[PDB]
C-alpha cells in the first residue's frame, strides 16, 4: 500500500493504489484506500484494511455527527485532534497487529492565504501528528519510494493538473520498486484513484483522467 | 383529605392545553419540490425547525427548552440506528413513533408534562417518486398521519382554515410561501424562520432559505 | 391538609422566587465601544457577583450568593472540559447561557426551593474580528432572553431600565457607559462599587476589572 | 471441505460438497454445508462444523427477525453487514481454533439490472468482506483448486443449467486434488448440494439433477 | 407534598432556629493589636466553644455543643487535606468561611432540624506580613457576613454588640482588649471563661490559649 | 533531544534544539520542545514526543485553572508539587517506554531578592525533584555535554544577552558530540527556540537574535 | 547515605551526611535527610530520595493530625507504632525496588529518669521495630562502618556536644570506608546534618559548629 499526499498552489491532491495482498498473494486488485471524509478533507489509511475502513468510515461520522449538533464544523485543528484521539485508541490493537496509519488532506477555508490553505497531516501508531511543510507526504509499504520521487520532481508542481500527474508518478515508482503496491494495470483498466480538493470542496478525479496521466508515464518509461 | 386522579388527568390536560395555545404558530406544507416550514420566530439564534438525518425534518412549538431537548434526542436515534444498520433505513416513521412512545411514558412518571407539539416530515430519495409524509405528535403521545398540511402552536384554527382554501397540491416554492404566510398571518421579512426538505438534493435534502434570498422570494 | 392544588403550589413558589429576586442589589450590563461593561452595587470587599467564564464570556448575576456563587463555579467547569476536549474558540456564550437554563429548570422542578437567582451571560468577539456584543438574561425558571443593548437584574429594575432606556448610546466610550450606568443606577460613592468589563481588544481573556484609584480618576 | 458459487446471467448458484473429517479420518459422508438463509440468500459455511451450523442457524434467524419487526428485509448491504459482525465476533475463538468462514451468495431485488442482480461475498476470519467482481468464489480447503478450475470454466457459462453444471466440475476438481473434499460417491449415490437463487427466490437443486452431471462429467474423465 | 402551607412551615422552622440560637452562652471575637481575641462565657472545663482551625485560622461558635462541634470537626477535616494536596499558605479563612455556608445551607434544606448555630471563622496575617484581621459570620442558614471589628454570638447579642460600640477601639493592646471585651460579655468571674487568641506573632500556629494564673492576673 | 536552562542576574533563559527522531532517522527538523506555561514559568519536556506535548497542555491547563478559581496563582512551590505529580503518574507508562522528563524554569515574583529569584527545578522520571543552585540545568540525550560546556561557560554569564548567548553554545556542543541533538541547520534557517522570563515575564526569543548568535559561534570555531 | 544517633546523659543527637546517587554518579550534594518530625521526634530516612521525603512529610502531618484532634500528643509509643505502620505500608514497593527505612529518635518527656529519657528506634522493611539499648544506632550504606566507629568512641560521650563531636566522627569514617556517603567537602563548605534534642525539644545544629567539628577531625587525622 501507497497514499500520497501534495499541496499545489491553491489545493490539495491525495492518490492511493489499489491492490491488498496476503503475505505474497494478490487479494484485492481494485480496493479504494482514500475517502472523502467531509467537503474540504480526505483520509488516506495505509495497514490493516479491517481496522483502516473502520477508521475511515467512524471518523467522517464523527465530524458530520458534531457539524449537525453545534451547526458550524470544527476548525481543521479540531478535526486534526479528534482523529488523532482515535489513532490513539487503536494502539493496543496495534502492538497487536491490527495497525492503522492515517494520512489527512484537508483545504482549511479560514486561513489566511487561498493560495496556502492547503494542509497535509501525518500520524504515526501513537497518535501523534505533524503538520507537513515540506509540500507532500506518504503513507505505506512503499513510502520511501514515493517520497523520494516527489522531492526530485516537486519543482514541476504548479497547478491541479500538474501536482495530479506528479502524484500519479510517484505511485508508479513507489509500486516500480515494491512488490505490495500495484500499479497501473493497463490490462484490467484499473488505475490509482484520486481525490482534489481547493476551494470548492473535495471531488473525485474521474478514471479517465488517471488513465491519460498512467499511459503518458508509462510510454515515457518505455 | 384527598382528592382525586380523573380531576387531576383533566387539569393536567387543560394545562398542556394552555401551554400549547401561548406560543408562536408553525406551518408545514406539502409542495412540488418537497415539504415546507415557515415558522414566526423572531429570534436569530432560537430555531423551531431542524434537520434529523438525510430526509427527515422537525418542526416544533412550546417551550424552547423542551421541544429542544426532544430534537436533540431525535437527532442522537437516527444517528446510532443509521451506523447500526444503514442510512436509507431510518425513515420518518420510526422518528415519529419513538417521539410518541417517549412522550407518554415520560408524561405519566414525570411531574410536568412538555407543552410541546411536533411535526416530523419526510420526503423521498434522489430519482424516486414518493410523497411527503407529515406527521403531528401531541404532548400526550397521540399521533396523526397529515396528508398536506399541519398546523402548530397558537390558535390553530384562523391558520388552518386558510390553508384549507389556499392550499394546492403541486404548487411551487414560491406559492407555497406565499400561501403559507398569508395563512399564518391570519408579516415583516425579519422574524421568520424557513426552511425546506428539498426532495431533489442528492443526499441532505434540509435546507434553510434565509436573508436576502428569501427577501427577493417575497 | 391533603389533596391540593399544584397550579396553587406552583403560583405560591413563583410569588417567593419574586420575592427573592426583589430584595437585592442591582446589577447592569451594557454595550459599549470597548465591548460589555458590568455595574454591579456591592458592598463587600471579597464577596463578588461578575465574574469571567471564559476567554471572551463574562458572568453576572443577582439574588442569593451561595447560589448564583455555585452556579458560576459549575459554569467555570463546563467550559474548562469543553475546551479541553474541542477548543477554546468553540465554546460560546450561547452554549453557556443554554447550559444554565436547562439545569435551573430541571432542578427546580426537582428541588425543594428554587434558585432566586437571576443571571446575565455576556460575549464579544475575539481579537480581530468584528461582531456585535452579546447579552442574555437567564430567569429562574429556565427562561433566556435575548438582549441587544443592555440588562438589569435583581432590585427594583423598572427605574434603572427606563434611565438606562433614555441616556443608553451605541458606540459610547468606556467613561461615558460608566456615568450613564452609575446614573442609571442610582435611580453613587465611589466605594462598594463592583466594575469589570470584557474589553473586547485584549489578545485572548477579555475579562478585566476596574478597580480603585484608576476607577476615582474616570469617575 | 470446498463452497463454490457462481454468478449467470439472471442468477447465481452455490454447491458444496458433503465430507466432513477428523485429521485422516472420514467421519462424514452426508453433511450439507449449503444452506437457504432467506428468500434470497443463501449461506455456505467453511471450517469447524459446530461453529459452521450455529452461524447459519443464527444468522438466518436474525434476518429474519428484524423482517419481522420492521415489516421489510434488509436491503443486501444490511444482511452484508450483520454477518461481517458475527464472522468478526467469532474472532477470539478463531484464534484459538474454532475457525468458521462464511460465502454468501443473494440476489438483490433492489439492483438496477436484473441480469447482474447476483451477489457473491467472501469474508476472511477478521470479519473484513469483500464483493466479488470477477464472477465466482469459492472457501475451503479445496478453494484454491476450485477457482483455478472455474477461471477456465466460466466462459461456458451462458444460464442456470452451465453455471449449474460448472458448479459441479469445479468440486469435482477441487476433489481430485485435495482429500478433505468428497467427490461424488457413485457406490452410496451422494451428491454435493447446490441451491440455486434467481429472480423467484432461492430453491434447492433437487438431486436427480447433481448425479445427472456428475455421471456426465466422470463419464466425459474416463 | 404537605398539607401545613411550606412558606408557613418554613417561617416556623426560622422562628424555631432563632430560639435556638437565643437561648445560649454568649461569645465575641474582636481585633486588637497582636491580632484576634476570642472570649466565650464557659463553665465547664472539658467542652469548649473556641478552637484552632488551621496555621492562621481561628473557630468560634455558639448553640448547640453537638453540632457546632460536629462542624469544628469538619472544619479541620478539611483543612488539612487540601494543604496536603497543595500547601498550608493555601488554606485561607475565605475558602473555610465558605464551606460551611454552603454545607449548612444544603443539609438545612434536605435535612430534619437546622443547626442551631452560630459561627465565627477568624483569620490573621503570616509571621512576617502585614494584614488587617479578618472577621466571618455564618448564620444558621448559611448567610456569611465580613465583620471588621468584632463579632458577638449566641444569647441576646444587643447589649454585648452595643457596649463593644462604645469601648471598641483598634490596636488595642491584650489586656484592654480583654478588659472591653469582658466588660461588654457581662451587659464576670474568673472562673468559667474560655479565652483564645490569634496571636500574629507566632511563627506557624497562631492560636494560643489564655488560662489559668496568666490568665488571672491580667485579670 | 537537549533542553537547558540557566539563571542569569535578574532572571532565567530556557532554551531547547529542535530535531526529534525514529532510531537512526531524522523525523522532524523544526520541533519546539519549549512551552510557556504562564507568566512567569516555562517548561521543557525531553522523551516520548507525545507524552512530553501532552504533559506541557495539561500542565498549563491545571495552573490557569487553578488561578481562575482561586484569583491567585499557586506558589512556586505549588507548582513544582503539581508538576510532580503528573510526572509521578506516568511512571507505569514510563518503566513501559513512554518516558518524558520536565525541566521546569521560572521566575519567582515573591522571593526576596529580585536578583536571585530565578528559579530551575529538575525532575526524575520518580517525580522526586531538585532545585537547582549550581546556576543551570540540563535534560536530554545532549545534558551531559551541555552541562560540561556550560560549567566552563558560565562565568562569562552577566546579563540576559549573555546568558542567551551561553546557552546557544552549550547547544553547539550537544549536538556537536550527540547525534539525536540538531544543531542550527544554516542551510534550511531553522534555529533553536529560546525563552525569556524575568521580573516582566515570559517572551520568546525572536529568531533573527537565535540566528545572528548561532551564526557568531559557527564562525568563531572555523 | 549514612544516619547515626546516638543518646547522651540528658538528650538524643542526630547527624546524616548530604550525598545521593545515581549508580557511580554523585547527583545531589546538599540533600537533607533529617528532619524535625515534630517538638520531640526527629527522624531520619535512609534508600530511595521519594519514598524517603514522603515518609517524613506524611508521619509528620499525622503525628500533629491527632495532636490537633485530640489535644494531646501520642506517647512515644504510639508514634512508634504508627511509623511501623508506614513502614509496614511500604513493603510492597520495598520489594519492588523503593525501599526507605528509617531511624526515629525521640525525647520522651513522661519517662521517669531525664538523663535516660532519650530514645533510638530502628526498623526493618518488615515495619518490626526494636528499642535500641546499647546507646547509638545507624542506617544506610555506611551503617556497620558508623556503628563500629562508634562502638569505640563511645566511651567519651558525656554531654550534648562530645556526643555532637562523636557522631560527626562516626560519619566521618563511614565516608571514609565507603563512596555512596559523602563526608564533609572542605572546597564548598557542605557538612553533614544535625538535630539534638533534650527536655526542651528538637533544635537543629547551626552548620558553624559542625564545621568547626569536622575542621577539627580533619586535622586531627592529618
Amino acid at each position: 500500500t501507497t497514499i500520497v499526499a501534495l499541496k499545489y498552489p491553491g489545493g490539495v491532491v491525495m492518490a492511493g493504489d489499489r491492490r491488498s495482498t496476503q503475505g505474497n498473494m494478490i487479494s484485492g486488485r481494485d480496493v479504494r484506500k482514500v475517502y472523502i471524509t467531509d467537503d474540504y478533507t480526505a483520509t488516506g489509511i495505509a495497514g490493516t484494511a479491517a481496522v483502516a475502513v473502520e477508521f475511515a468510515r467512524l471518523y467522517a461520522v464523527e465530524l458530520e455527527h458534531y457539524e449537525k449538533l453545534e451547526g458550524v464544523p470544527l476548525t481543521f485543528a479540531g478535526k486534526i485532534n479528534r482523529l488523532a484521539i482515535m489513532v490513539r485508541g487503536n494502539l493496543a490493537a496495534a502492538m497487536q497487529g491490527l495497525l492503522a496509519l492515517p494520512l489527512l488532506a484537508g483545504y482549511d477555508i479560514h486561513a489566511s492565504d487561498p493560495q496556502s490553505a492547503g494542509r497535509i497531516v501525518s500520524f504515526d501508531a501513537a497518535g501523534g501528528w505533524n503538520i507537513e511543510e515540506e509540500g507532500y507526504q506518504a503513507v505505506g509499504s512503499g513510502s520511501l519510494f514515493a517520497k523520494s520521487s516527489m522531492k526530485k520532481l516537486y519543482s514541476q508542481v504548479t497547478d491541479g493538473d500538474s501536482g495530479l500527474r506528479v502524484a500519479v508518478e510517484a505511485l508508479y515508482d513507489a509500486a516500480d520498486d515494491d512488490s505490495a503496491t500495484g500499479g497501473p494495470d493497463l490490462v484490467r483498466g484499473i488505475f490509482p484513484t484520486a481525490v482534489i480538493i481547493d476551494a470548492d470542496g473535495a471531488v473525485d478525479v474521474p478514471e479517465s483522467r488517471i488513465a491519460e496521466l498512467a499511459r503518458a508515464i508509462i510510454e515515457s518509461r518505455s | 383529605y384527598f382528592i382525586s386522579p380523573e380531576q387531576a388527568m383533566r387539569e393536567r390536560s387543560e394545562l398542556a392545553r394552555k401551554g400549547i395555545a401561548r406560543a408562536k404558530s408553525v406551518v408545514a406544507l406539502a409542495y412540488a419540490g418537497g415539504v415546507l416550514f415557515v415558522a414566526e420566530n423572531p429570534s436569530r439564534s432560537l430555531q423551531k425547525i431542524s434537520e434529523l438525518y438525510d430526509r427527515v425534518g422537525f418542526a416544533a412549538a412550546g417551550k424552547f427548552n423542551e421541544f429542544d431537548n426532544l430534537r436533540r434526542g431525535g437527532i442522537q436515534f437516527a444517528d446510532t440506528r443509521g451506523y447500526a444498520y444503514d442510512r436509507r433505513d431510518v425513515t420518518g416513521r420510526q422518528l415519529a413513533n419513538v417521539y410518541a412512545q417517549t412522550l407518554g411514558t415520560i408524561f405519566t412518571e414525570q411531574a410536568k408534562p412538555y407543552e410541546v407539539e411536533l411535526c416530523v416530515a419526510e420526503v423521498a430519495h434522489y430519482g424516486e417518486t414518493k410523497r411527503p409524509e407529515l406527521y403531528r405528535i401531541t404532548y400526550d403521545g397521540s399521533i396523526a398521519d397529515e396528508p398536506h398540511f399541519v398546523v402548530m402552536g397558537g390558535t390553530t384554527e384562523p391558520i388552518a382554515n386558510a390553508l384549507k382554501e389556499s392550499y394546492a397540491e403541486n404548487a411551487s416554492l414560491t406559492d407555497a410561501l406565499r400561501i403559507a404566510v398569508a395563512a399564518l398571518r391570519a408579516l415583516g421579512v425579519a422574524s421568520l424562520e424557513v426552511a425546506v426538505l428539498d426532495a431533489n438534493r442528492p443526499r441532505r435534502a434540509f435546507r434553510r432559505i434565509t436573508g436576502s434570498a428569501l427577501q427577493a422570494l417575497l
